[PDB]
């Protein structure tokens, strides 16, 4: 195992192992699934506290009008490429005066997480970034990864057990793109609601929704604001 | 390794069975064990949880009191002149145990009888230790 | 670099250099050669031998003058020695700019003895595997020195760098003595270093430097034939 | 006889050795190629063949020949990527001969360089050695025609029939003896042996697309590469 | 002027076996009598000597890296050091700063170590050094040293007529320009010992 | 024993490891190939559909790196992209130097420098890419270049990259090189590709076309894959 | 298997850091609580000899006028943030002539709690609890080395930290009043103390939004004490 | 390239610096020098370690350096490891002068460079200096003083020596024979030549294998004084002439 | 320049280097000293001088200010450069802020010194442990000390160095009131402490005073012997 030091070395069969621990780094942290209709795009997180009294740690995070992020992993490589993620949106949104295209984001989201993945003595970012913005073609859902390859989808997730989430997928998620927002909404939060055990709730406080559309800016809904989404529900099965 | 013999790891699980056998799985009979060496350093703490877990001591290096104590109780059988003194010794020399000092008391000794003297002069005392004091200036 | 720059080079037990002893060694498994420093000038003797008869001895040298009046042999590796003689070369230069006059053999050995010095220290690289015999003529006494791995350096009316160099040394410490003429310290220096010498030795397989107090020079071939015929 | 991480890095062995650079000699003979450099009176050859596993390979890319300046051409050895490398260094060297002294470069000074930036690879510890070998020839002013070869050593050296790689070893063994006797040599002569040498070592008497044969004269003093048509010629002309 | 400020002047002068050299004693802002004691006429090593003239900040400034380098130069080789050798590490100090040249007449009057050859030489403030076999100047005014020494100085003087041959040009030397007088000082050295007087000027 | 570990040390075989770990986690990436007709150049690629998995478009291997010039890459995908910007900007370079289309030969000459000097240095890894690179001009014609992680830059007419490469590039001699125009090609690879990768092995997939020639006008993109629709109608009925 | 300090575990994430956690709990023991009249927050100095003079430990130090702070484990590490914290507050002072909120300083802090590494040093191995109060009142908060931020009601620190919360949770809720914090408070800190309870053990950390400042002092709390 | 460090700078398990004990321990073989008090001067004596007649000797002073007008100094270990130091000193001491133009005192100029050496000790994964000397001089206030240079950076200034290993029974031998201002240079030189008469042990005392240089109080040159090799003939027979007269006893 | 890790933390939450590097101040001479209403009176012992050699020059005890002294621990080496480092430090404050130096501030500058020391790449953390003596602006007493962590803090009296246990055990008798109500009895006090650590053979034993304002001075070893003396007798009365 002495070749799974650093990123430096390739292993015996080709995989660096960072990563791939990198990667479980990711699949610890709470379950949220994005997904996005031909128009509306729509990503819902849980969150996780460590007592009572301590709040509910929150995943769903605004970042422009037209782009916001859900988010799993280290907090602090989080906030850092959260704040990279403001400067690059400044950026064109400075100089040209337009938002940002998601694409060519992402790639610079890749481009930024490249250089770590390589030289000696670094460590890639334990991301569990989920992305949905609108450039002049519309809804988009990525997501990212340790090792820097993204991946655009209709519907996708992270976490703990969220290929049980994906299960869910299948089925509905080719009607996913006609519904409207809210019914889509409580499309993501039955994707959510397995990632769950199934003896508890899925109230209020614990769980994060976040909502972009066309002509609706990006904007985070939590609590009250969910409590019309998560009204309106039938229980799941025993 | 004497002779042809194998290997440094063989040698490590042996004495990894001499834990094993000291753990151990299960033995209560005693036979006590008492370990020491010179370095702690090389020992594996694989050995301590076990046994001895509870007691090992220091060894420290004795002070002036120590040191003249120590010349007193090897000097108690030989007959000395009246000039010898403990002080300048325990003073020149620099941390020596009992059987260093006790080691000038045997060469003095030796000198002593080159003369043939039951009693030994602290003048030859002084030069006789000094076969000893140059004797690790040599080395 | 990765900026690592740790000195690779730590004390042994006993204090001693492992790199600079090995270093050493490969310098004993240099090249036989040899140097006289009597008289009217210092003379250095090398030994060249191709492994195969396609080589040809008229491209590359054994000995490279530093100035019209010092030159500079040696033993052990090329590769390195090439390398710290261009070193030199471009030093003796600054100390020309500054005082506009040859510098003296001494400044030298102590510049470039500082060069070597730090080489070993420096950071993660290993030390040279070269010895330096240099000679040159100043202030009308000539003056003969040795370098080693560590950086030290020393004097000697004649001395030899590479194998056998203990046997040749008390060879030379008997025969040579005193101070003789460049014929003389050329003549012995021809024997000692055909101690060691192949069963054939021919103006190719040998090469020759004398300091003269009229200044360095190179010998040809043609010379070294010429005194050595007749060998010794 | 070797201890800690001298088998790793670049030091010395108790001995005095350092394992690297006879890892690199060795490392040469990975490419399973042959290089053959034959000086003239007045020319010098060089000839190496060439391995077609596939029919999409194009003949012209995976030539083995690169001509350095008008007058200087040159062959390497071993694994690919650091010949190209080295000969970038080679190009970008003599061009900075040029800018800096304004003559044509003697190309044995470009050896001394070479070498010595061979030896500045073999110092780092954490820098690889670099263990492609090159050789090169050209013209110079009384000199006629030269050879020289640069080793991952740190070294520069060049003869009147030298070869270096594979199985060249004994292509020196039976150089010697070809070129002593007393044999002196025409431009034909020099070619012909080109193309024995390599025979008698390999014998595969084979089509002249496979070898390659690079040269310089002085009649044309620039480097040259040649066509398979003329070389076919001088194949037909050694076989009577 | 620039030069002309602190104002002074430097005469050196070779004799048969034996070099002499000379400036005066004054010091001085422009037209205010400041100080009389000034020294300038430095020692470096024995039997050689150097002056100064200019800027007294230049003056001191170059003294001191000077007798450093000299130092360390010395203190690396046993030898005492060559009056070629002092004269081209002057020039090499000078030149050193081209864009920002300091302000100084350099004037080097020294014996050669190994024999007793007498030996002078004066530089230019950037480093261009001179050498002449008779007497270098460096100063304020010229009709009254180069004049006076072009009228005087002979080939082969003892110590005492070269004494008072530099004596005569340095006062009739100083007394036609204000900027420079109060006091001289005359150092005149041979391979045996060296002299030093000071002459009587008019405090005017 | 360590020998693996850093790409600056050797080994008593005389080679990196690295470079072969490297190398044989290319070989896992899914099959990638390519062709040089007379007029131009067909890139293919094949994508995996592996659960549903996301949107398909996503991700393509093939890239476009200059206005005449682009990539079909195989192997880490990461490293791939960042390839991309580097022959990107390299093309940025020469055109903003001199201003006209990068000659493929330089361009894939200084790829294969940065790929070389990633292999010499413990601080990076070796890159876990090979990719393909064509273009084409009137004053060159249709050029391709097969470029792999130890740096090698030659040339083919074609050449095969993935899991499945030596069966696949096996009958590609059956097509022609010149002979044959782009336009053909495109189903040729298409059937190529559809007939490989037996789908035991990965249950769906899909087939991507880019395009650089002749008949575009120099312009390097996808051939749409709406446009023709040939490799669905004849691989399809090609499977018997 | 010593590897590069920066390595990511098989599970798993970085090793030094989540040892560092491991750091914390041996450190000294401490108790905020958040409560709309007002944060209380309270440490057990944990003194040895009479050598050891009471009033120059301090685990409180008022970072900013409205901010106070509390800290475990090792203390001149935690120096540094301290300090650095304060020029960050009063740089928000200089741009926008108010007051830094209680949560923005916390990601100020966190912000930078991981740059360490070699080339391009070593984690620092302290908690801290932030009380204050901003435009919303009381507020307490709870960082790690590793940076992760949550906010809390009444955390506890140290090597009591886990019985403390339990008893807490137990003794909690949102009704509670300020000097009903504080004495609940000190009633788990009397439980957590080996030496019996004096003016010297412990100090109180107490920010309310027109109670100020506060900061707090002896003899008040030398009141409190028998006020049990 | 993190398990290619021998991690130097880092302490032992013990409390001590593996380093420096091994850097004690070049001292501890190699060069043996001596040094003692003297009113109105000082002696050094150093033995000359290659007593190969081929050697040229032309060096004048080799183990001993001078490296100001009013100091000198004594090395033992690596010589070219030391000649770094003496070069640096050097240039140390001579730009104090450049800076006040005044002679440097002694003490600051040896402590700063002890904490030179320490550099190296605190950090750097270097080979720290194996180099350890002694020091000689004049001053404005003290006089005449003896200072020891350390491995470990730390300065030991004493007026007595232990130069090497070998030294330490001359240690006890000065103990022995000390004495309160009495200088009479010559009488604590045959002192010395008594010294090296017992520890060096090779006998007979040739004066070419050994090596002696003092520094006496003159105006205001204060004489720097390597002797020739006769009249310390005269004082090593002269000292075995000595010893033929205290067995006389017997 | 030389990026690594000095010391990182092991799993069980410590670090070692500087955990374990005071170990070099448990094996270094051993030092005391106690503060006062008055007259601040310090201590050190195991001075193992050759006898015939100088105790100036490897004098163990310095001052920044005429106002602060110092006392450390450890190797002299890095107390050398600690101790020119924090003079530089007191001169800076000096410069700005014309008052004298307090002696908190000074002891924060050490300890925090030496504490963003033991973090940075590439340095070995200090070995050293030292005490910071004077009489404070206003006339109070004043005393702080450093740990290998670089945690300043103040006592009433010290114990470190070899046995600190035991003698801080007997400072536990020594800090009565009473002792010391006389200034003679401070000075006793503290030769009544360090004659009960180590040796005390009456001669290795050194203290430096500060009396209230007046600068620092140090008694002749004819008052260790008088004060010895009175010890001895006080001893002989104690039957």
């Amino acid at each position: 195992n002495q070749y799974d030091n650093d990123v430096t070395v390739w292993s015996p069969q080709g995989r660096i192992h960072q990563i791939e621990y990198a990667m479980e780094a990711v699949k610890q942290g709470s379950a949220t699934v994005g997904l996005k209709s031909k128009t509306h795009a729509v990503l819902v997180a849980l969150k996780r506290a460590q007592s009572e009294l301590a709040a509910h740690q929150k995943k769903i995070l605004h970042v422009d009008n037209h782009i916001g992020i859900s988010i799993a992993g280290l907090t602090a490589d989080a906030r850092l490429l959260c704040n990279f993620m403001r400067q690059e949106c400044l950026d064109s949104r400075f100089v040209f005066d337009r938002p940002l295209p998601v694409s060519r984001l992402v790639s610079l989201i890749g481009s930024k997480t490249q250089i770590p993945t390589q030289r000696y003595g670094r460590r890639p970012y334990g991301v569990g970034l989920l992305i949905a913005g609108y450039d002049d073609m519309g809804p988009h859902i990525f997501q990212t990864c340790p090792s820097a390859n993204y991946f655009d989808c209709r519907a996708m997730s992270i976490g703990a057990r969220s290929q049980s989430a994906r299960t869910y997928l299948e089925r509905h998620m080719s009607e996913f793109m006609e519904c409207n927002l809210n019914e889509l909404v409580k499309h993501g939060l039955r994707a959510l609601r397995e990632t769950l055990p199934a003896e508890q709730d899925l109230t209020t406080k614990n769980v994060s929704i976040g909502i972009v559309g066309k002509d609706l800016e990006f904007t985070i809904y939590d609590d009250d604001d969910v409590s019309p989404f998560l009204e309106g529900l039938e229980e799941r099965p025993q | 390794y004497d002779s042809n013999s194998g290997g440094e790891r063989e040698i490590q699980r042996t004495m990894l069975e001499l834990l094993n056998q000291l753990d151990g799985f299960d033995s209560r009979g005693d036979v006590k064990v008492i370990m020491a060496t010179n370095r702690i350093e090389t020992l594996d703490p694989a050995l301590i949880r076990p046994g001895r877990i509870d007691r090992k001591i220091e060894f420290p290096l004795p002070d002036e009191k120590t040191k003249k104590r120590i010349f007193q109780i090897h000097t108690s059988r030989m007959t000395l002149a009246d000039d010898v003194t403990l002080d300048d010794l325990i003073m020149a020399k620099d941390d020596l145990s009992g059987a260093d000092i006790k080691a000038i008391c045997t060469e003095a000794g030796l000198m002593a009888l080159r003369e043939r003297r039951m009693k030994v002069t602290n003048e030859d005392f002084k030069k006789s230790k000094e076969n000893v004091l140059y004797k690790k200036q040599e080395g | 670099e990765r900026g690592y720059s740790f000195s690779l080079t730590t004390f042994s037990p006993s204090g001693k250099l492992v790199q600079i002893e090995y270093a050493l060694a490969a310098v004993a498994g240099g090249a036989p050669s040899v140097g006289i420093k009597a008289a009217n000038g210092v003379v250095l003797a090398t030994e060249k031998k191709q492994k195969s008869i396609l080589y040809d001895e008229r491209s590359v040298h054994k000995v490279e003058p530093i100035t019209k009046h010092i030159g500079l042999v040696y033993s052990g590796m090329g590769p390195d020695y090439r390398v710290l003689v261009h070193r030199a070369r471009k030093l003796a230069q600054q100390y020309y700019l500054v005082y506009q006059e040859p510098i003296p053999t001494a400044q030298l050995v102590q510049r470039v003895a500082s060069v070597m010095q730090e080489y070993t220290q420096s950071g993660g690289v290993r030390p040279f595997g070269v010895s330096l015999l240099i000679c040159g003529w100043n202030e009308g006494r000539p003056y003969l020195f040795q370098s080693d791995p560590s950086g030290a350096y020393f004097a000697w009316k004649a001395t030899a760098m590479g194998k056998n160099y203990v046997n040749g040394k008390t060879f030379l410490e008997k025969r040579y003595n005193e101070d003789l003429e460049l014929e003389d310290a050329i003549h012995t220096a021809i024997l000692t270093l055909k101690e060691s010498f192949e069963g054939q030795m021919t103006e190719d397989n040998i090469e020759v430097g004398i300091c003269n107090e009229a200044g360095f020079r190179r010998l040809t071939p043609t010379e070294v034939k010429d005194y050595l015929a007749a060998i010794a | 006889s070797s201890a800690g991480f001298d088998r790793h890095i670049t030091i010395f062995s108790p001995e005095g050795r350092l394992y690297q650079v006879e890892y690199a000699f060795k490392a040469i003979n990975q490419g399973g190629l042959t290089s053959v450099a034959v000086r003239g009176k007045d020319c010098a050859v060089i000839v190496t063949q060439k391995k077609v596993p596939d029919k999409l390979l194009d003949s012209s890319t995976v030539t083995h020949l690169f001509k350095i300046t008008e007058n200087i051409g040159c062959v390497m050895t071993g694994m690919t990527a650091d010949s190209r490398s080295q000969v970038q260094r080679a190009r970008y060297e003599a061009a900075n001969w040029k800018y800096k002294y304004g003559y044509e470069i003697p190309v044995d000074m470009l050896c001394k360089r070479i070498a010595d930036i061979s030896q500045v690879y073999t110092q780092n510890a954490e820098m690889r050695p670099l263990g492609c070998c090159m050789i090169l020839i050209g013209i110079d002013e009384e000199q006629g025609p030269q050879v020289y070869k640069c080793d991952p050593a740190g070294y520069y050296c060049g003869f009147k029939a030298t070869a270096a790689g594979v199985k060249q070893t004994e292509s020196t063994s039976f150089l010697e003896k070809k070129v002593k006797k007393k044999f002196d040599w025409t431009f034909e002569q020099t070619v012909e042996t080109a193309i024995t040498c390599l025979s008698t070592v390999l014998s595969i008497d084979f089509k002249p697309s496979e070898i390659e044969v690079g040269v310089v004269t002085v009649e044309n003093p620039k480097f040259r590469i040649l066509t398979e048509a003329e070389i076919d010629a001088h194949l037909v002309a050694l076989a009577e | 002027s620039i030069m002309s400020y602190n104002g002074g002047a430097v005469m050196a002068m070779k004799g048969k076996n034996c070099v002499a050299i000379a400036a005066d004693r004054r010091f001085g802002i422009q037209a205010q009598m400041v100080t009389t004691d000034f020294q300038k006429i430095f020692p470096m090593g024995d039997r050689l000597y150097i002056g100064l003239a200019g800027l007294a900040t230049d003056v001191q400034t170059v003294a001191q890296r000077l007798k450093f380098r000299l130092n360390l130069y010395e203190l690396k080789e046993g030898r005492q050091i060559k009056p070629y050798t002092l004269m081209s590490m002057v020039a090499n100090l000078l030149y050193e700063k081209r864009f920002g040249p300091y302000y100084t007449e350099p004037v080097i009057a020294g014996l050669d170590p190994k024999t007793f050859k007498p030996f002078i030489c004066s530089l230019d403030l950037i480093g261009c050094p001179m050498v002449t076999d008779d007497f270098v100047v460096s100063g304020t005014c010229a009709e009254q040293m180069y004049g006076m020494c072009e009228s005087l100085w002979e080939p082969n003087m003892d110590p005492d007529h070269l004494f008072e041959t530099i004596s005569q040009a340095m006062l009739n030397a100083v007394d036609r320009d204000a900027v420079s007088g109060m006091g001289v000082i005359v150092h005149i050295i041979e391979k045996d010992k060296i002299t030093t007087r000071t002459l009587k000027a008019r405090m005017d | 024993t360590g020998y693996d570990l850093s790409a600056s040390t050797f080994s008593p075989d005389g080679r990196v490891f690295q470079v072969e770990y490297a190398m044989k986690a290319v070989e896992n990436s899914s099959t990638a190939i390519g062709i040089r007709c007379k007029d131009g150049v067909v890139f293919g690629v094949e994508k995996l559909v592996l659960s549903k998995l996301y949107e398909e478009g996503s991700n393509k291997r093939l890239f476009n790196v200059d206005r005449h010039v682009g990539m079909a890459v195989a192997g880490l995908l990461a490293d791939a992209r960042s390839l991309a910007d580097i022959a990107r900007e390299e093309a940025s370079n020469f055109r903003s130097n001199f201003g006209y289309n990068i000659p493929l030969k330089h361009l894939a000459d200084r790829v294969a420098m940065y790929v070389h000097a990633y292999t010499l240095y413990s601080a990076v890894r070796p890159f876990g890419c090979s990719f393909m690179l064509g273009s084409y001009s009137v004053n060159d014609g249709a050029q391709l270049y097969m470029i792999d992680p130890s740096g090698v830059s030659y040339g083919y007419w074609g050449c095969a990259i993935g899991k499945a490469r030596q069966a696949a590039k096996t009958e590609i001699e059956k097509l022609q090189m010149k002979e044959m125009t782009c336009r053909d090609i495109v189903k040729e690879v298409a059937k190529i590709i559809y007939i490989v990768h037996d789908e035991v092995k990965d249950k769906a997939f899909e087939l991507e076309l880019s395009w650089v020639g002749e008949l575009t006008n120099g312009r390097h993109e996808i051939v749409p894959k709406d446009i023709r629709e040939e490799a669905e109608k004849y691989a399809k009925e090609s499977l018997k | 298997y010593d590897r590069g300090v920066n390595t990511f575990s098989p599970e798993g994430r970085l090793f030094q850091v989540e040892y560092a956690i491991e750091a914390i709990k041996l450190g000294s023991t401490a108790i905020g609580i958040q409560t709309s009249e007002g944060v209380c927050l309270a440490v057990e100095k944990r003194i040895t000899s009479p050598l050891m003079e009471p009033s120059s430990i301090e685990k409180i130090v008022e970072i900013d006028a409205h901010i106070g702070c509390a800290m475990s484990g090792l203390i001149a590490d935690a120096k540094t943030l301290i300090d650095k914290a304060r020029v960050e507050t009063q740089n928000h002072w200089f741009t926008y002539n108010e007051t830094m909120t209680v949560e923005s300083v916390t990601q100020a802090v966190s912000n930078l709690a991981l740059q360490f590494g070699e080339e391009d040093s070593r984690p620092f191995g302290v908690a801290l609890l932030f009380g204050g109060v901003d435009e919303k009142g009381p507020q307490l908060f709870h960082m790690d080395p590793s940076g992760t931020f949550v906010q809390c009601d009444a955390r506890a620190i140290g090597s009591a930290s886990e019985g403390a919360q339990s008893s807490l949770q137990e003794v909690y809720h949102k009704s509670m009043t300020l000097k009903e914090a504080i004495k609940s408070s000190l009633i788990i800190l009397k439980q957590v103390m080996e030496e019996k309870l004096n003016a010297t053990n412990i100090e109180l950390a107490t920010v309310q939004p027109g109670q100020n400042f506060h900061m707090f002092t002896k003899e008040e709390l030398e009141e409190v004490i028998k006020d049990i | 390239s993190r398990r290619y460090d021998s991690r130097t700078t880092i302490f032992s398990p013990e409390g001590r610096l593996y380093q420096v004990e091994y850097a004690m321990e070049a001292i501890g073989h190699a060069g043996t020098c001596l040094g003692i008090l003297a009113n109105d001067g000082v002696l050094l004596a150093a033995e000359r370690r290659n007593i190969h007649k081929l050697l040229d000797e032309v060096f004048f002073s080799e183990k001993i350096y001078k490296l100001n007008e009013d100091m000198a100094c004594s090395v033992a270990g690596i010589t070219s490891d030391a000649n770094v130091l003496t070069n640096e000193l050097r240039l140390i001491a001579q730009r104090y002068l450049l800076q006040y133009q005044e002679p440097i005192p002694c003490e600051q100029l040896v402590t700063a460079l002890c904490d030179i050496k320490q550099a190296y000790t605190q950090f750097g994964g270097k080979r720290p200096f194996g180099v350890s000397l002694l020091y000689i001089g004049w001053d404005k206030h003290y006089g005449f003083q003896l200072y020891q240079s350390d491995p470990s950076g730390n300065y030991g200034g004493w007026k007595a020596t232990c130069i090497g290993n070998n030294s330490a029974a001359a240690v006890s031998m000065l103990k022995q024979d000390y004495k309160e201002g009495e200088m009479t240079l010559k009488s604590a030189l045959a002192l010395a030549i008594k010294v090296l008469n017992k520890t060096m042990d090779v006998s007979k005392l040739s004066a070419e294998k050994v090596e002696i240089a003092t520094l006496t109080r003159e105006n205001g040159k204060t004489v720097i004084r390597v002797l020739k090799q006769k009249e310390v003939e005269q004082l090593i027979k002269k000292h075995e002439e000595e010893e033929a007269k205290a067995e006389r006893e017997k | 320049s030389y990026d690594r890790a000095i010391t990182v933390f092991s799993p069980d939450g410590h670090l070692f280097q500087v955990e374990y590097a005071q170990e070099a101040v448990k094996k270094g001479s051993t030092a005391v000293g106690v503060r006062g209403r008055d007259i601040v009176v310090l201590g050190v012992e195991k001075k193992s001088v050759a006898k015939l050699q100088d105790e100036r020059t490897v004098r163990k005890i310095c001052a920044l200010d005429d106002n602060v002294c110092m006392a450390f621990a450890g190797l002299t080496a890095d107390a050398r450069i600690v101790i020119n480092r924090a003079r530089v430090e007191c001169q800076s404050h000096r410069l700005t802020v014309e008052d004298p130096v307090t002696v908190e501030y000074i002891t924060r500058y050490i300890a925090s010194l030496k504490q963003r020391y033991t973090q940075s790449n590439g340095r070995r953390p200090f070995g050293i442990s030292a005490l910071i003596v004077g009489f404070d602006f206003d006339g109070t007493p004043r005393l702080y000390q450093t740990d290998p962590s670089g945690t300043y803090h103040a006592w009433k009296a010290n114990a470190i160095g070899r046995g600190a246990k035991s003698v801080r055990e007997f400072l536990e008798k020594n800090y009565t009131d009473e002792a010391i109500e006389t200034d003679d009895l401070t000075i006793k006090l503290v030769i009544k402490a360090l004659l009960e650590v180590v040796q005390s053979g009456g001669k290795n034993i050194e203290l430096a005073v500060m009396r209230r304002d007046q600068s620092l001075k140090i008694l002749n070893p004819e008052e260790i012997e008088k004060y010895v003396a009175e010890i001895e007798k006080e001893k002989e009365e104690n039957e």
